[PDB]
RNA sequence: GCGAGAGACCGAUAGCGAACAAGUACAGUGAUGGAAAGAUGAAAAGAACUUUGAAAAGAGAGUGAAAAAGUACGUGAAAUUG
RNA sequence: AAUAGGGUGAAGCCAGAGGAAACUCUGGUGGAGGCUCGUAGCGGUUCUGACGUGCAAAUCGAUCGUCGAAUUUGGGUAUAGG
RNA sequence: UGCUGUAAAGCUGGGUCGAACGGCCUCUAGUGCAGAUCUUGGUGGUAGUAGCAAAUAUUCAAAUGAGAACUUUGAAGACUGAAGUGGGGAAAGGUUCCAUGUCAACAGCAGUUGGACAUGGGUUAGUCGAUCCUAAGAGAUGGGGAAGCUCCGUUUCAACGUGCUUGAUUUUUCAGGCCAACCAUCGAAAGGGAAUCCGGUUAAAAUUCCGGAACUUGGAUAUGGAUUCUUCACGGCAACGUAACUGAAUGUGGAGACGUCGGCGUGAGCCCUGGGAGGAGUUAUCUUUUCUUCUUAACAGCUUAUCACCCUGGAAUUGGUUUAUCCGGAGAUGGGGUCUUAUGGCUGGAAGAGCGCGGUAAUUUUGCCGCGUCCGGUGCGCUUACGACGGUCCUUGAAAAUCCACAGGAAGGAAUAGUUUUCAUGCCAAGUCGUACUCAUAACCGCAGCAGGUCUCCAAGGUUAACAGCCUCUAGUUGAUAGAAUAAUGUAGAUAAGGGAAGUCGGCAAAAUAGAUCCGUAACUUCGGGAUAAGGAUUGGCUCUAAGGAUCGGUUUAACGAUCAACUUAGAACUGGUACGGACAAGGGGAAUCUGACUGUCUAAUUAAAACAUAGCAUUG
RNA sequence: UAACGAGAUUCCCACUGUCCCUAUCUACUAUCUAGCGAAACCACAGCCAAGGGAACGGGCUUGGCAGAAUCAGCGGGGAAAG
RNA sequence: AAACUUUCAACAACGGAUCUCUUGGUUCUCGCAUCGAUGAAGAACGCAGCGAAAUGCGAUACGUAAUAUGAAUUGCAGAUAUUCGUGAAUCAUCGAAUCUUUGAACGCACAUUGCGCCCUCUGGUAUUCCGGAGGGCAUGCCUGUUUGAGCGUCGUU
C-alpha cells in the first residue's frame, strides 16, 4: 500500500497537525491536511447543546448568514429552550409575589 | 560546608506554588457599604475543585450596588451549600449556612469559618476542608469577640469583622491512607516542590548538620535554639519536650 | 557515556549572533553579549583582559571619523574652501 | 535548516562568494606575492560561526 | 593619540604575538586562547622548439655571469638516506 | 509528542439455588491494578566475554531489570561557584 | 692539504660560494652547552612490522578509457523485509543539490568514479510557515535602594487615552456623546491561529511555476431580490425554519478550550475477493490460471446522525434497554416530529484529467487517432478519525489574541416613496522574510565518510496471539581493499562414548525447561496471593462428523420456506522409519537462612546493594 | 512477617565438556602476496656459570664458549612499558 | 667470496643550520593637544571592466568636488579619455559633498530585514482602504512659550 508525508514542515502528530488520506484522480494516495473539528454551541444555563445553531470554528460565524447563528426567540443563540421557558415563568410568578408582598405590608401598617 | 535544604527555599526558585491549575484566590467580598449596613444576596453558580486545595471552592455572583455589572466572588465552599442557593451577606444577614455575617451578629456557639483576622482582610482562618471556628463569647463593650481556632487556640478578633457560617467542606480527607508514594507525588504535584523528604542523616556532613559517621546518627540533641542561626534550624526547633506525646496539653 | 555519546546531543545553540560586535555571543537565553556587552549601553572589557582590549579598540576598525580629525586640526579647522591662485 | 533567518542566508552568501580562488591575473601584477588564496573553507572541513 | 629625530639594542626559534592578506588562519557554547610563515635573478630573460610518455614528467635544447640560481628558488651544516 | 501482543480477573450488574430470618451458595457478565509474561522504549545484571595504541576518552555480543506509570522524551523557561 | 699550541684554539692546500670581512691597543655584554622527563624545529631504529578481519555476497559480458575487481549499462545471484538499507521532516550544516569537465591532493588499496577539485545553473506563495496571541517566564516606565557597574518592583504610595465614536464642517474649525476595572514590550517554525485543490511541468523549484477550478481578509460599490401604508419579514402548538428581514452605550453567554484509560458503533484509507473489458508471464503435463489497469481533489447544491429536544399520552401483570445497568408521574413503552452535518450518497467540479490497451506521423520540437475505463461482495481484519457510553484521582487535567450570539432599547427611519451591503451578483488589493539539498553505518555532534549519539509522520502479503522471528511485493541497496592458502594460539559458533559438579571461592559458563489444549496443583498467607507452584497427558497430514448465524417471507405449528455468509470449538476414521509448538519463537524446578516490605531511585566512565526514597508511625515550630 | 528481589547464603531434583580427558567440525584472523602503512619504547646494547660489587651483572674479574643472513610461534628474562 | 652490518670519502637526497641582509621591532629624546546626539570608537553587508584577501570606500561605493602638481595608468583590456592644457594620474593635498544596515543609538521591537502613528505630495472612483516619494514621533535636565490643576491661596459680586 502506498504511504504518505506531511505536507508541511511540521513532522509531529499534534492537534493542529491532522491530516485525512485521500485518493486523487491520479490514483495516488496523499494526505490532505485536516483542520480541528468545531465544538457545538452550548446553553450558558445548563450546559446542552443548543439546537438550530450551526457547529463552526469561531471565526467562520462571521462570514455566514445570521439565520445559521440563532434562533427566532428571546435570547434566541444563547439560552436554552427550557431555560427561557423557566425564566419567563420565575419572572411572572415572584413579580406577581412582588405585589402580594408589598400589599401585604401595607395593610399590617393601619391594623398593626 | 554547604547550603541546606531548609535555606535554598528562601530564594524560591524551584520552591514557587505550582499555580497554574488554581481556580482564584479565596476570599470574601471586599468590605463595601452593603455589607456594613444591610445585606447583599448572590446566587451560588459553581462549586468547583481547586488543585492543590483540600476544600472546594465556591464562585457566587453578586450584583454591583454602584454600576451595571455582574461581580463573581471565590468563596471557600461550605458544606451544605448548593448551586443556585442565595447568599445573603452582611451585618443583617441571618443564621443560615453559607451566610457571611459580622462575628457580633452571631450568638455563642456558632460555627464560623474564613474568619476575618482584621476587618475588612477578607479571611484568614479556618479556610481548610473540614475545620471552623468556635465562637466562645462576645465582649460589647470593647466590641470584641472571643474565638476558638482550629488549632485549639482562643483568639480575640473585632466584632465587625467577618465569617462565613458553617464548616468547610471536603473535611474527613485524611481518614483515608495515601498507600502509594504516587498518590503523594500527585498529591504535591499541583502544591511545590516540597516531596520526597530526603533524611539529613543519610547525607554527608557538608549537605547536612545530620550528616557523616559510620552508623546513621545524629551525635547531639536533636532540639535546637530557638537563637540559632539560619542552617543550623535542623530537627526539632525550640522543643519545649520531645518522646511521646502521654497524657493531655 | 558522558563523552562521545552525551556528545551527540548538542544542537541547541547557547549564544547566537551580537548585533554590536556580530560576534555569535549573545545569549540567546539571557539576552545579552558575553563579549560586547549589548545591549548594554557602555561597552564590556576589563583591565585584567588587555588582550581583549587589544582586539576591539579604536584603530582595530576603520576609524571612518576619527581619521581625518589630524588633517583637519592640522589647518586649523578651515571654513570655506581653498581658492586657485591668479 | 531550510527555516533560515535573513541574517543567517546573507552571511552564508558572504562565505560563498569568499570561497573563490585566486583570480589568475593577479598573480601577473608587479611585485605580486600573493600565490593562492589562503583562505579558503570546505563546508565539512571547518565549519562557520553561525 | 599626533608629528619627528635618534641608539655601543635584536637581527626572522632573536626583536612586539605579528618584518608577510597578524590579532590573520584555527580552537572553544562562551569568557577567552592564538600560531606558523621574510631572501630565484641586475633583469622573467619563469625554459620557445623537438622528442618519449595517458599525464606529471624525462631527454635534447634554450635563457642567464651562474640552472653548482628552475617560483621544491641565495648560500644549503648535522641528524638521516641512496 | 510517544509506549506490539498475551496472562490475571477487583468493584458494579444479570440469572438460578438453599434459608424462618440474618444471610449464604452457584453460573455468567464486567474489565480494576504505581499487578504480571513480554516487544519498541527506558535501564545496565553477569560472562568479572570481546576490545583494551579499540569502531568507541565507556563501545560491541550474548545474557539480564522494568515496560501504562514515582513512565519516556523534544522544545521553551528558571536555578551559577563556597 | 698540512703547520703551530699541553690545551681552549689559530693559520693554511683543494672544492663550493657570492659581498662583505679581519689583525692589533682598548671598551662593553643578552658571550661559550651533552644532558635540565629542557624549549622550538628536523630526523631515525622500530618497520615495509602491527595491521587495513563487525554489519550474509558476489559473478559474467559489453561500453568508455592509455589503463577497469571497484565507473556506466545489460544479464544473473542476493540483502534491507513497511519497527526498511523505503518515503519525508524539526534541530544542526550551508551549496553538500543539478549539469559539464575532471583526478595533483583527499575517498587509510585503487579510481575513468565522488558529498573532492574547477566552471556555471538553480530555491517564484494573498492560501505552506513566519509575522499576530498569550504560556512558564523575560523586561522598560512613575518610583524605592545602592559610592557605583546596577538591584527591587510590573500597576507597583502616579495627574499614566500619542483615547475612540457620531452628526459633520468645508467655517479643515468643530459641536460635542460615551467610556479608560485591565491594558509598554518580548516570549511558541510542536500550543492558539482567516484562506487551495487536482492534473501537468525542471537537469535541479513547486500546496510557490503552467492549466483549470476555489477560498479568506481588507476596501469600494451598483443592480436584482428582500422589507414598509399594521413601518424595522413571515411561517410552525412546539422543538424550530428561512435568500433577506433596523438596533447605540452598557451587560451576559458561547466558541477559542484542552486529563488519562476500557469496551462498543460508524466512516475513511489499506487488506481480502466475485462478473465483465484490456495487457504481460507459464503452458512436456496441469491450471475458465498467476500478476497487473479499471481512478476521481479542494470547492457548490440537495440529501444524509447517534446524542439531545418537542407534540401526543398516562404506565404493576412494571415496562424499555446496553457487551458493560440505567431510565420513567420531575411523564416510560408506543405514535408523530425538531436540531447539530461529523460521516456517507447523488450531482456539479469531471473526464476534457489521469490510467490501460490498439493504430499511426517522424533525425522530427512533440505528437496525432481509435477503443475501454463498468457493476458488485465480504469482515471479532489493520491503521486512523469520530460518536454514544462506562471507569479513574488527598491528581479533576493552560492562557490570551480572536469570532459570534443574546439581553438592552439610544437613535434613525415610509406612501409617491423610504432602508439594508448578516440574500444573490458584480469591482480592487494582499506587502516582507524562509523555500535547493542532507536528516544520518558519509551532508548534524562525537578531532574523521567514527559500529557511538540525535526529536517525529506514513507502513503491503504468508505463518502467528503479535507491528516478534523467518520468507516475500513496492522502493532502495549489492557499500565495508582485494587474491591465495587453511599450521599453532585465538575470537565467534557447533558436537561428543561412560560418568554427572568429583572441577571451582563459588555450577562462572554451558546445558536442561519452554507455544498451545485438557487434567492436577503443597506450606505459608495480610485471604488479595503463593501459582505457570509442584506434577502428568496431547499436538503432523488427510478424509469426514457435530455445534455456534444474518436478511427477508402470515391468528401465533414462521416449531416452516427462500437467499446469503465468517472462522471458531469439539469429536471420528485412515496414514508415516513413533514423527508433529518438526524452522522460528520459547519458564528450569523445589526446601530453607540473612536482608530490604513492595513498584521506584543513585555513584554518566570499576560499587544497583542490605544504600536512597516511599506509604505508615512519632516528635517540633 | 505473606508478597516481592539481576540482593548475600546452604541443600535437593533435572541438566550438563566445570571436570575425569580430551577429541572433532565451521567462519574470521594470525600466515603468503599486490597496494597502503602507524605507535609504545630506545644511555650503549643484548649467550651463559661463579665471583666480587650499591649485598640478585648484558658489560667488570675467572671460566664455559663462540661462524654469515633469516621465517612462524612463545611468554623465562630485559629487576620490560605504562 | 657475495649479501648483510659497521666505518670512511665523493656525488646525489632529506632538512634548513651557518653567513650576509632588513619598508620590522625595541628603547631614549624632542615637539603638539584634536573623539562623539552636527551621531564617535566598534560591528554587519556590500562596492572594481575582469578581485578572493589586505588596503580603501558606501547605492555618487578602490570613490564625487576643490587646491597643488603637470602626462600618466599598466596584469590584460578599454574609451563616444587626455597633451603649448579648465588637463592623464596621484588617500600629493583637502576647506565642498556622498556616507548602506547598525552601534551611546533615539517611534516600539529585534534569534523577526517584525509592527505602528503624524505632515506634504502622488497613484488606484479615496479625510477613512491599498501603493509610492520626501520629512518627522526616544530619555533625563535647563531657559523660555502655551495650555492647564489644587478651598495651597489673595482681591470682588
Ligand atoms: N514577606 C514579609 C514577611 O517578612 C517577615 O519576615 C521576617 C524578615 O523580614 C525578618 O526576619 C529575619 C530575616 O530577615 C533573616 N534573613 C532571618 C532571620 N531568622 C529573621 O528573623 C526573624 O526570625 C527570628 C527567629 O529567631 C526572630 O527572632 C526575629 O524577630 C525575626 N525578625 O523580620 C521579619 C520577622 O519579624 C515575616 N516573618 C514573614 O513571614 C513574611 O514573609
Ligand atoms: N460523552 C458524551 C458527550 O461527550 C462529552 O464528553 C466527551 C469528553 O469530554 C469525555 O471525556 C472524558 C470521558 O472519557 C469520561 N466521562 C471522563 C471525563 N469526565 C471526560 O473528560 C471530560 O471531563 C473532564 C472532567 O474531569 C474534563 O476535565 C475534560 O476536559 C473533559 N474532556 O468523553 C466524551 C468523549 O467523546 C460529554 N461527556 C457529554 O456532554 C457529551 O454529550
Ligand atoms: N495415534 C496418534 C494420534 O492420533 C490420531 O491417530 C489415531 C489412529 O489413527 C491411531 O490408531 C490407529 C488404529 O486404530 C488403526 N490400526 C489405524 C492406524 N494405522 C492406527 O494408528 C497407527 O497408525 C500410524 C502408524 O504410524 C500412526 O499415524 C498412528 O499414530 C498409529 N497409532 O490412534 C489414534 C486414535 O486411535 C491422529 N492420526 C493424530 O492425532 C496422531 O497420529
Ligand atoms: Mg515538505
Ligand atoms: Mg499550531
Ligand atoms: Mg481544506
Ligand atoms: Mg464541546
Ligand atoms: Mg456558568
Ligand atoms: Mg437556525
Ligand atoms: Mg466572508
Ligand atoms: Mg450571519
Ligand atoms: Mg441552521
Ligand atoms: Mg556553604
Ligand atoms: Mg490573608
Ligand atoms: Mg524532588
Ligand atoms: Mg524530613
Ligand atoms: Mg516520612
Ligand atoms: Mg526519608
Ligand atoms: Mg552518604
Ligand atoms: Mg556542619
Ligand atoms: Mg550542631
Ligand atoms: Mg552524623
Ligand atoms: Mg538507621
Ligand atoms: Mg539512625
Ligand atoms: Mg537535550
Ligand atoms: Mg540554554
Ligand atoms: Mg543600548
Ligand atoms: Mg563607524
Ligand atoms: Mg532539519
Ligand atoms: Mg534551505
Ligand atoms: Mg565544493
Ligand atoms: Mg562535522
Ligand atoms: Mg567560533
Ligand atoms: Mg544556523
Ligand atoms: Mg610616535
Ligand atoms: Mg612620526
Ligand atoms: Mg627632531
Ligand atoms: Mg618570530
Ligand atoms: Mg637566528
Ligand atoms: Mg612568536
Ligand atoms: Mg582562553
Ligand atoms: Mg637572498
Ligand atoms: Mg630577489
Ligand atoms: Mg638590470
Ligand atoms: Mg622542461
Ligand atoms: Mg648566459
Ligand atoms: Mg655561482
Ligand atoms: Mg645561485
Ligand atoms: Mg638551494
Ligand atoms: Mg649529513
Ligand atoms: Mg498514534
Ligand atoms: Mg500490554
Ligand atoms: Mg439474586
Ligand atoms: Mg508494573
Ligand atoms: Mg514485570
Ligand atoms: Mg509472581
Ligand atoms: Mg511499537
Ligand atoms: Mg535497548
Ligand atoms: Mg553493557
Ligand atoms: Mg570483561
Ligand atoms: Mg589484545
Ligand atoms: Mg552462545
Ligand atoms: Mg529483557
Ligand atoms: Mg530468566
Ligand atoms: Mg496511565
Ligand atoms: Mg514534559
Ligand atoms: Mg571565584
Ligand atoms: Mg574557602
Ligand atoms: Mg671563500
Ligand atoms: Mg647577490
Ligand atoms: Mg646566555
Ligand atoms: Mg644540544
Ligand atoms: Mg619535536
Ligand atoms: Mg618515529
Ligand atoms: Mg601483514
Ligand atoms: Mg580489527
Ligand atoms: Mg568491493
Ligand atoms: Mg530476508
Ligand atoms: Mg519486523
Ligand atoms: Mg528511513
Ligand atoms: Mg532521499
Ligand atoms: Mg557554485
Ligand atoms: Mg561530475
Ligand atoms: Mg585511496
Ligand atoms: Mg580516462
Ligand atoms: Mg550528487
Ligand atoms: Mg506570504
Ligand atoms: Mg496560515
Ligand atoms: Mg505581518
Ligand atoms: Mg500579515
Ligand atoms: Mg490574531
Ligand atoms: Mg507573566
Ligand atoms: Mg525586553
Ligand atoms: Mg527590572
Ligand atoms: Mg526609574
Ligand atoms: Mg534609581
Ligand atoms: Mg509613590
Ligand atoms: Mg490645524
Ligand atoms: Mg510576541
Ligand atoms: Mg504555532
Ligand atoms: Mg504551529
Ligand atoms: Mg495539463
Ligand atoms: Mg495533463
Ligand atoms: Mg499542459
Ligand atoms: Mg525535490
Ligand atoms: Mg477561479
Ligand atoms: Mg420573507
Ligand atoms: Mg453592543
Ligand atoms: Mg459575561
Ligand atoms: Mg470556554
Ligand atoms: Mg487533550
Ligand atoms: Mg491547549
Ligand atoms: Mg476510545
Ligand atoms: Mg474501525
Ligand atoms: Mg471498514
Ligand atoms: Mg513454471
Ligand atoms: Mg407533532
Ligand atoms: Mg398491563
Ligand atoms: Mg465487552
Ligand atoms: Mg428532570
Ligand atoms: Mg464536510
Ligand atoms: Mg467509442
Ligand atoms: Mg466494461
Ligand atoms: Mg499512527
Ligand atoms: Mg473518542
Ligand atoms: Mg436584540
Ligand atoms: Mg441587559
Ligand atoms: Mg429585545
Ligand atoms: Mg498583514
Ligand atoms: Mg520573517
Ligand atoms: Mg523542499
Ligand atoms: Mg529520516
Ligand atoms: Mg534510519
Ligand atoms: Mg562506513
Ligand atoms: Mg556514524
Ligand atoms: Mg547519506
Ligand atoms: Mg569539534
Ligand atoms: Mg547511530
Ligand atoms: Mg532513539
Ligand atoms: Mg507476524
Ligand atoms: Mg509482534
Ligand atoms: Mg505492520
Ligand atoms: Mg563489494
Ligand atoms: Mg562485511
Ligand atoms: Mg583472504
Ligand atoms: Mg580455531
Ligand atoms: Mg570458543
Ligand atoms: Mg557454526
Ligand atoms: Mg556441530
Ligand atoms: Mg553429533
Ligand atoms: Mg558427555
Ligand atoms: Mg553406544
Ligand atoms: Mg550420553
Ligand atoms: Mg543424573
Ligand atoms: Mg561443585
Ligand atoms: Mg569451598
Ligand atoms: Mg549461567
Ligand atoms: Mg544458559
Ligand atoms: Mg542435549
Ligand atoms: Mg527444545
Ligand atoms: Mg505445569
Ligand atoms: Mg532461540
Ligand atoms: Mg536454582
Ligand atoms: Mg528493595
Ligand atoms: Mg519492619
Ligand atoms: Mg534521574
Ligand atoms: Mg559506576
Ligand atoms: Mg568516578
Ligand atoms: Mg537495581
Ligand atoms: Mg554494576
Ligand atoms: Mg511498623
Ligand atoms: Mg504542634
Ligand atoms: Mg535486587
Ligand atoms: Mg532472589
Ligand atoms: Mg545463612
Ligand atoms: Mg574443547
Ligand atoms: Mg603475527
Ligand atoms: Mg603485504
Ligand atoms: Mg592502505
Ligand atoms: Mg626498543
Ligand atoms: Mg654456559
Ligand atoms: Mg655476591
Ligand atoms: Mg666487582
Ligand atoms: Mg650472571
Ligand atoms: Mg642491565
Ligand atoms: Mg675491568
Ligand atoms: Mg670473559
Ligand atoms: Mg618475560
Ligand atoms: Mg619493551
Ligand atoms: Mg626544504
Ligand atoms: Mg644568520
Ligand atoms: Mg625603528
Ligand atoms: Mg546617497
Ligand atoms: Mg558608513
Ligand atoms: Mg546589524
Ligand atoms: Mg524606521
Ligand atoms: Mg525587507
Ligand atoms: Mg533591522
Ligand atoms: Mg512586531
Ligand atoms: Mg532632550
Ligand atoms: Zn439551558
Ligand atoms: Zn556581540
Amino acid at each position: 500500500a502506498q504511504r504518505v508525508t506531511y505536507r508541511r514542515r511540521n513532522p509531529y502528530n499534534t492537534r493542529s497537525n491532522k491530516i485525512k488520506v485521500v485518493k486523487t484522480p491520479g490514483g495516488k494516495l496523499v494526505a490532505q491536511h485536516v483542520k480541528k473539528a468545531a465544538s457545538r454551541v452550548k446553553c450558558g444555563d445548563c450546559g446542552s447543546a443548543l439546537a438550530g445553531i450551526s457547529t463552526l470554528r469561531p471565526r467562520q460565524y462571521a462570514q455566514v448568514s445570521k439565520t445559521h447563528k440563532t434562533v427566532q426567540r428571546a435570547y434566541g443563540g444563547s439560552r436554552c429552550a427550557n431555560c427561557v421557558k423557566e425564566r419567563i415563568v420565575r419572572a411572572f410568578l415572584i413579580e406577581e409575589q412582588k405585589i402580594v408582598k408589598r400589599v401585604l405590608k401595607e395593610q399590617q401598617d393601619k391594623e398593626k | 560546608g554547604r547550603v541546606i535544604r531548609n535555606q535554598r527555599k528562601g530564594a524560591g526558585s524551584i520552591f514557587t506554588s505550582h499555580t497554574r491549575l488554581r481556580k482564584g484566590a479565596a476570599k470574601l467580598r471586599t468590605l463595601d457599604y452593603a455589607e456594613r449596613h444591610g445585606y447583599i444576596r448572590g446566587v451560588v453558580k459553581q462549586i468547583i475543585h481547586d488543585p492543590g486545595r483540600g476544600a472546594p471552592l465556591a464562585k457566587v455572583a453578586f450584583r454591583d450596588p454602584y454600576k451595571y455589572k455582574l461581580r463573581e466572588e471565590t468563596f471557600i465552599a461550605n458544606e451544605g451549600v448548593y448551586t443556585g442557593q442565595f447568599i445573603y451577606a452582611g451585618k443583617k444577614a441571618s443564621l443560615n449556612v453559607g451566610n457571611i455575617l459580622p462575628l457580633g451578629a452571631c450568638p455563642e456557639g456558632t460555627i464560623v469559618s474564613n474568619v476575618e483576622e482584621k476587618v475588612g482582610d477578607r479571611g484568614a482562618l479556618g479556610r481548610t476542608s473540614g475545620n471552623y471556628v468556635i465562637i466562645i463569647g462576645h465582649n460589647p463593650d470593647e466590641n470584641k469577640t472571643r474565638v476558638k481556632l482550629p488549632s485549639g487556640a482562643k483568639k480575640i478578633i473585632s466584632s465587625d469583622a467577618r465569617g462565613v457560617i458553617g464548616v468547610v467542606a471536603g473535611g474527613g480527607r485524611i481518614d483515608k491512607p495515601l498507600l502509594k508514594a504516587g498518590r503523594a507525588f500527585h498529591k504535591y504535584k499541583v502544591k511545590r516542590n516540597s516531596w520526597p523528604k530526603t533524611r539529613g542523616v543519610a547525607m554527608n556532613p557538608v549537605d547536612h548538620p545530620h550528616g557523616g559517621g559510620n552508623h546513621q546518627h545524629i551525635g547531639k540533641a536533636s532540639t535546637i535554639s530557638r537563637g540559632a542561626v539560619s542552617g543550623q534550624k535542623a530537627g526539632l526547633i525550640a522543643a519545649r519536650r520531645t518522646g511521646l506525646l502521654r497524657g493531655t496539653q | 557515556g558522558k563523552g562521545t555519546p552525551s556528545l551527540g546531543k548538542r544542537h541547541n545553540k547557547s549564544h547566537t549572533l551580537c548585533n554590536r560586535c556580530g560576534r555569535r555571543s549573545f545569549h540567546v537565553q539571557k539576552k545579552t553579549c558575553s563579549s560586547c556587552g549589548y545591549p548594554a549601553a557602555k561597552m564590556r572589557s576589563h583591565n585584567w583582559a588587555l588582550k581583549a582590549k587589544r582586539r576591539r579598540t579604536t584603530g582595530t576598525g576603520r576609524m571612518a571619523y576619527l581619521k581625518h580629525v589630524t588633517r583637519r586640526f592640522k589647518n586649523g579647522f578651515q571654513t570655506g574652501v581653498a581658492k586657485a591662485q591668479t | 535548516p531550510s527555516q533560515k533567518s535573513f541574517r543567517t542566508k546573507q552571511k552564508l552568501a558572504k562565505a560563498q562568494k569568499q570561497n573563490r580562488p585566486l583570480p589568475q591575473w593577479i598573480r601577473l601584477r608587479t611585485d605580486n606575492k600573493i600565490r593562492y588564496n589562503a583562505k579558503r573553507r570546505h563546508w565539512r572541513r571547518t565549519k562557520l560561526g553561525i
